[PDB]
């Protein structure tokens, strides 16, 4: 699923007081039983990265954030290994929990989509 | 050669043409064969003998 | 001598009779190959297909 | 691009343009590299060289002219440009360099300077232009031991042994007037040159007709300079293509601007919407690339020119290409022949409509040597729009699908497969 | 560089098991890969030895299966080893499947790898099929008889297919000597398969239970990873003999230690316990063709799953819905293997049909429906709007 169709379903469900105030507190709550912030990783780290969109994003990504991913994934790795989790003041907090990736991944599926209809525009003389 | 011209107009042959003609061969050939075999040992064969001595 | 002059190759080159004269006998052999190839690889298959149906001694009927 | 016609012995031809400011004048003659013999190659750009020797080219300045030649396959030209007004002594000079000056242009110390500068030239070229010594080749050896394999700058070899009574002997079966027309581009006025013509009158070894020869034929075959000390790799491959004014000049034409040309360097050109760009962009298969339809009086090429520094994927580079090639046959989309159909256009215009002279003076010449006149833009444009998808199939499927080739390269080529295999993707196999 | 790098043929062990970068968090559910190897290697020798001493007529089969249990010194060891062993197989290639749907390890970029996978699962399944058969008892006569016939649901060819694997009128001397041809071929064959699992699981190494790359830090397959599966070898090894020498016999069934009757289906008839979940599912539709499409698309099925799974991240490590539905369909999994070994009667019946529709629905409907979800989820439980 392109990350512009999970935005597009989640930007609706999240401008809508109804269905906001019916599902962000069940989401919230799947976030926190996920449990990947006691691993001291952000759900941007968790995206399956082996395709062109995400390798294009991860380019684009500004070194210093680039650096502090790594140290997410090797600190989550080594952790795992272990059987253990974080100590809490090192878990990731919701503050921190940022769609920091989202925006590079969000322009890189609109310019490849734009590619594709363009590839395959018809003419109407 | 203009021979094979009116057929193929200088492409090659297809496999679909070549399976095709494989089946047919299969066949044509089969019975020339045993055909001429059989001629050629007329006399020799269990039919011919049994057609002579009925029994 | 200049790379620009080609050297002689009018033992081998037909005149300007057919040009596909060499492309329609050469499409000939290649199928007429293929033809025999495949009968062949087609009644080989056969051949140990069949190797596996009934033997002469188990089709009696009794 | 007005079509001006007219005869009284000498050809003239003329097309006025308002913008302009200046003003070319010159003749063209119909024979070219092609109308010369494996000995004399090289006598046309000889000719080419000594009108403008710097002794020929004073004179013309001081008369405030500057000077213009040009030696093709088919043709030739020599000519003079001046100041709208200036038309007159330009023909003084015409009439000068082919009448009067003829044999100042032959002296031993003018002839022995010249034949000295075109050697070195024609050394240059061979020694360092490797693309175009490559599309040299390309002629070389797709049309061996016929007319257009005659490289127009000439050989080495046959340039050392000429001689001045070469360039008589050449000038004499083809500086005629029967193989010439006289040209008159910028914005001088039909009338104004044809009666400064008319002024002069003599003849020259008139009422003469130029030699005839064997005609042009393609033969499928390669010609490979391999050299491993040079940091690229430069291939020109063709199919035979069409002969100028073809029922299917255009949709060859059409055909090539649809695999355009590239430059792996300039961003613009790296987001083309060509299919194969799709193919070779990921491994970075060449630096560049550049379809051609050439086109001559007997023959044509249909192909294209490479050149890459991605020496061990040289047969991927080539396949992706050949594999394209096969889809004019089977499978060209609408969109691809209506954005050819564009960018066709916008180039018949740049080179029709350029705003030099000398352009439009060599395109006007060697025109109406052929079809008698020159080809209106016009009517261009509207053979473009007409062609169709199934023209385009049509045409490939009997000048590209499964058809013979010619190859040439030079360079790190050890990556470029045997004739065969290159010969084989010039078809796709099915049921 | 070392003699283990440019030998050609060191080199090859080197890349793959001493070298090889290894995720530094991969778990012991990926040591079942190593414990498939040794399952086909157990079998293999063991096959051959046996096969020493093992004749494929119809009159000789049973008997000389007794032979090698009573005769053959330790051939009682190297039956029990190889038909426990079979179980074994299966019970590890189970969890190693169940190890790949969890931790999305079917998905991009390992789907060939994954399909190279449901490859050697048939061919394992039709190798076990095969000895089974060559026992010759009670169980494998009508396993033989069972099995052949499924072909006689093609249309038309159908019952000429089955006539030409019988070699005759029923399953008798010729459908034996053959299937034991066949069952010393494939174990071959599946080796060759496994050859092709691991060159694609080669280009693109190990997933991690995390679910993420493993790029960042590697450490080499030697030492770390050649002990820690020793561990698994050896637990391997210790159940085995537990089951080899101490109950031999549990997971087979008594009706094999009668030699087979073609006159006489016993009543008791049950299929081994690997195959019972499939046998469910044929069971449950009470139409002849479609029986045995629906058990067959019941393994296919496992190909759909690179594109049925929508989820933006591979694994089900951090998906409370993806993983109480895996469970459901483990649960749901062993549950149609103990409706398989109950009769075709009432309670069970529909219990089996609704199991088999749970089954063909994780795939189709449960999966892409829960990580649609689930994305969602993920976006709406942080982003502000
Ligand atoms: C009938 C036929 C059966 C044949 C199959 C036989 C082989 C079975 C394989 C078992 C398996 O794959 O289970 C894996 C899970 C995952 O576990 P994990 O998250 O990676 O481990 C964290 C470790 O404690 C790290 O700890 P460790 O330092 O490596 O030692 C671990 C432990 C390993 O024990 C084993 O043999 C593994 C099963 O050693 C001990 O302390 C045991 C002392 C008695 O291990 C479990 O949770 C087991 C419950 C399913
Ligand atoms: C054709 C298709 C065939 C496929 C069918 C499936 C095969 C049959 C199933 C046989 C056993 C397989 C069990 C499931 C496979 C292992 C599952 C797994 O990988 O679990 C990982 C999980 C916890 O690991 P985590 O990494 O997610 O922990 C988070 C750390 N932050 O670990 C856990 O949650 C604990 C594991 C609990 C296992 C209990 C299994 C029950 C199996 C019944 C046994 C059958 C005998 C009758
Ligand atoms: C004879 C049987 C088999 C052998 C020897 C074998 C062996 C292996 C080995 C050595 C590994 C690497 C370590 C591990 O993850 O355990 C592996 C990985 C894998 N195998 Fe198999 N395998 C077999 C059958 C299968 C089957 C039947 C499937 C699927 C239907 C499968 C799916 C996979 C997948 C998906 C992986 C990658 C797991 C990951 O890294 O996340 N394998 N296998
Ligand atoms: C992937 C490997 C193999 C598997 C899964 C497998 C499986 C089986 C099974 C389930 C049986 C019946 C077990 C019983 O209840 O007695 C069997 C029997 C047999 N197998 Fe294999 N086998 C394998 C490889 C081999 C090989 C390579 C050979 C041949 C060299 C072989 C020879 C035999 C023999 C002789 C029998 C009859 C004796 C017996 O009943 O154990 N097997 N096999
Ligand atoms: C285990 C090894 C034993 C055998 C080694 C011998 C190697 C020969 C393999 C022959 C494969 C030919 C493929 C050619 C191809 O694909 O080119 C295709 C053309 O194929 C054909 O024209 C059909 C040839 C049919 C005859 C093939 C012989 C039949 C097989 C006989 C049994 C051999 C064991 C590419 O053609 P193109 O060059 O025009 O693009
Ligand atoms: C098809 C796959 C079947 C089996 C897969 C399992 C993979 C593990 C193989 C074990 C090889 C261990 C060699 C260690 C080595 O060379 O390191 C040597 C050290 O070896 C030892 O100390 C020997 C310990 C005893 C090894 C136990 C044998 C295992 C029993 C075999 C059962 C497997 C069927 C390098 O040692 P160093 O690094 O300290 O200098
Ligand atoms: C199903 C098989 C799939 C095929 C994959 C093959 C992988 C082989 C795995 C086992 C490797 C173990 C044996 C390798 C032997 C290493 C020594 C070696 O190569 O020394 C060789 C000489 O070997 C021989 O003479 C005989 C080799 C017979 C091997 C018998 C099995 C030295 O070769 P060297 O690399 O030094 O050559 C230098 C260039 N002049
Ligand atoms: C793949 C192993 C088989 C290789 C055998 C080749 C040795 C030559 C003798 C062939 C005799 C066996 C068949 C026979 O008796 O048929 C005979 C005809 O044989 C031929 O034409 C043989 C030519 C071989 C072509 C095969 C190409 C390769 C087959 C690959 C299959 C995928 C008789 O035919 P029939 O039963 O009458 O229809
Ligand atoms: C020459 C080679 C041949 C013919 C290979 C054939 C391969 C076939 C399939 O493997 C791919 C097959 C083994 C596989 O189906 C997918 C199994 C799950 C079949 C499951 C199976 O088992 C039974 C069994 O074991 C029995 O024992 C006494 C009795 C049985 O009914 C009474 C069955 C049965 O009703 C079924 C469906
Ligand atoms: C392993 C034993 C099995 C043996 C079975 C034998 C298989 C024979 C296959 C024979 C022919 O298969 C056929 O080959 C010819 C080339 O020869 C293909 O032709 C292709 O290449 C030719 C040659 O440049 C082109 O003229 C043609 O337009 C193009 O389609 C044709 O599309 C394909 O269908």
């Amino acid at each position: 699923q392109s990350f512009t169709s999970i935005a597009r379903i989640g930007d609706y469900i999240l401008k809508s007081p109804v269905l906001s105030k019916l599902c962000v507190p069940v989401a919230n709550q799947f976030i926190n039983l996920a449990g990947y912030k006691k691993l001291g990783l952000k759900f941007d780290d968790l995206i399956a990265e082996e395709n062109p969109i995400m390798q294009t994003a991860l380019r684009r990504l500004p070194e210093d954030e680039s650096y502090a991913r790594a140290y997410r994934i090797i600190r989550a790795h080594q952790t795992e290994l272990t059987h253990h989790l974080l100590p809490r003041n090192e878990w990731i907090k919701a503050q921190e929990d940022v769609p920091y990736l989202l925006p590079y991944i969000l322009e890189a599926e609109a310019a490849a989509k734009e590619k594709d209809e363009l590839d395959n525009i018809e003419v109407s003389k | 050669s203009s021979l094979y011209k009116t057929f193929f107009k200088r492409n090659a042959v297809f496999v679909g043409t070549i399976f095709a003609g494989a089946f047919v061969f299969q066949t044509v050939f089969d019975t020339a064969i045993t055909s001429w075999y059989e001629n050629h040992n007329k006399g020799k064969l269990w039919k011919d003998v049994k057609a002579r001595i009925a029994a | 001598k200049s790379t620009y002059r080609t050297p002689n190759f009018d033992d081998v080159l037909k005149e300007n009779n057919d040009a596909d004269k060499g492309r329609s006998y050469a499409y000939f052999m290649v199928g007429a190959m293929g033809l025999l190839s495949s009968a062949g690889a087609k009644s080989t298959v056969e051949t140990f297909i069949s190797s596996m149906t009934a033997t002469a001694d188990v089709l009696a009927m009794a | 691009a007005e079509v001006t016609q007219l005869s009284n012995g000498i050809v003239v031809a003329t097309e006025h343009n308002p913008s302009a400011h200046t003003a070319s004048v010159g003749v063209v003659f119909g024979s070219g590299a092609a109308n010369e013999n494996p000995y004399n190659n090289g006598v046309s750009n000889l000719w080419k060289n000594i009108f403008l020797s710097k002794e020929n080219s004073a004179v013309a300045a001081k008369e405030g002219l500057a000077l213009s030649s040009n030696i093709s396959r088919d043709f030739q030209s020599y000519i003079v440009s001046s100041l709208p007004g200036s038309t007159d002594k330009s023909l003084d000079f015409l009439n000068q360099s082919f009448i009067q000056q003829k044999a100042n242009l032959l002296s031993s110390s003018n002839f022995e300077a010249t034949k000295k500068s075109v050697l070195k030239q024609v050394q240059d070229f061979e020694d360092n232009d490797h693309p175009n010594r490559v599309l040299e080749h390309l002629h070389s050896t797709a049309f061996q031991n016929t007319p257009l394999s005659l490289p127009t700058r000439g050989t080495l070899e046959s340039l050392e042994n000429l001689v001045v009574a070469d360039l008589e002997s050449f000038a004499n079966n083809h500086f005629l007037n029967s193989n010439a027309v006289v040209v008159g581009t910028g914005n001088i006025k039909h009338e104004d040159l044809v009666n400064s013509i008319e002024s002069k009158n003599l003849s020259l070894q008139t009422g003469t007709k130029p030699v005839l020869k064997k005609k042009a034929a393609f033969l499928g075959s390669e010609v490979r300079l391999r050299d491993d000390t040079l940091p690229k790799a430069w291939i020109s491959l063709a199919v035979e293509g069409e002969p100028v004014n073809s029922p299917n000049y255009f949709v060859a034409k059409l055909a090539a601007q649809i695999f355009g040309s590239y430059n792996a360097f300039e961003p613009a050109s790296r987001l083309q919407g060509i299919k194969l760009l799709d193919n070779i962009q990921e491994y970075q298969l060449c630096d560049n690339f550049n379809h051609f339809s050439l086109s001559y009086k007997d023959s044509g090429l249909w192909g294209f020119s490479t050149a890459t520094r991605n020496v061990t994927m040289i047969d991927d580079l080539i396949h992706f290409t050949l594999k394209q090639w096969n889809r004019l046959t089977i499978s060209v989309t609408d969109t691809e022949v209506e954005r050819a159909k564009s960018l066709l256009k916008l180039q018949l215009g740049q080179l029709y409509e350029s705003g030099n002279p000398v352009n439009d003076a060599n395109l006007l010449g060697a025109e109406v040597l052929i079809k008698g006149s020159k080809l209106s833009l016009g009517e261009a444009f509207k053979k473009i729009d007409a062609i169709t998808v199934k023209d385009v199939k049509a045409w490939a499927g009997k000048r590209l699908w499964d058809q013979d080739i010619a190859i040439a390269g030079t360079g790190q080529i050890e990556g470029l497969l045997d004739y065969m295999r290159i010969r084989s993707d010039m078809s796709m196999m099915r049921w | 560089m070392a003699f283990r790098k440019s030998n050609v043929y060191l080199s090859l062990v080197n890349s793959y098991i001493i070298d090889s970068p290894q995720p530094s968090s991969i778990n012991y559910w990926w040591n079942m890969g190593s414990l498939l190897g040794l399952c086909l290697v157990i079998q293999i020798v063991t096959g051959i030895f046996m096969a020493m001493h093992y004749s494929s007529n119809i009159e000789l089969a049973f008997s000389s299966v007794e032979h090698i249990m009573r005769d053959v010194h330790n051939g009682y060891i190297l039956r029990y080893l190889h038909a426990n062993g079979a179980s074994f197989f299966f019970m590890v290639m189970f969890m190693h499947m169940a190890k790949g749907l969890y931790y999305g390890s079917y998905r991009s970029p390992r789907v060939t790898l994954w399909n190279v996978g449901v490859i050697i699962f048939i061919l394992t399944i039709a190798t076990a099929f095969l000895g089974y058969c060559c026992v010759y008892g009670q169980m494998s006569h009508w396993g033989a008889t069972v099995i052949t016939n499924l072909f006689s649901a093609i249309p038309f060819v159908g019952n000429d297919i089955v006539s030409w694997l019988w070699g005759g009128f029923s399953v008798s001397n010729p459908t034996i000597q053959r299937f034991f041809a066949l069952h010393y071929l494939v174990p071959f064959i599946i080796a060759a398969m496994v050859i092709m699992h691991l060159m694609a699981l080669h280009i693109h190494g190990s997933s991690n239970p995390l679910g993420i790359t493993g790029n960042l830090d590697r450490i080499p397959m030697h030492s770390y990873f050649i002990f820690k599966d020793l561990v698994t070898v050896f637990l391997f090894m210790l159940i085995l003999a537990l089951f080899v020498f101490y109950s031999p016999n549990t997971l087979g069934h008594p009706d094999n230690y009668i030699p087979g009757n073609p006159l006489v289906t016993p009543a008791s008839i049950v299929p081994e316990w690997y195959l019972l979940p499939f046998y469910a599912i044929l069971r449950s539709i009470p139409d002849k063709l479609l029986g045995v499409i629906t058990m067959f698309a019941a393994i296919l099925v496992l190909l759909v799953l690179p594109f049925t799974d929508r989820s933006v991240v591979r694994g089900n490590t951090f998906k409370v819905l993806s993983k109480f539905f895996f469970f459901i369909f483990v649960f749901n999994f062993v549950l149609l293997g103990q409706i398989g070994a109950c009769h075709v009667e009432v309670p069970y019946v529909l219990m089996g049909q609704i199991a088999t529709f749970i089954y063909f629905a994780y795939f189709l409907i449960i999966v892409p429906v829960i990580s649609t979800i689930e994305n969602v989820l993920f976006y709406i439980g942080r982003v502000n709007k």
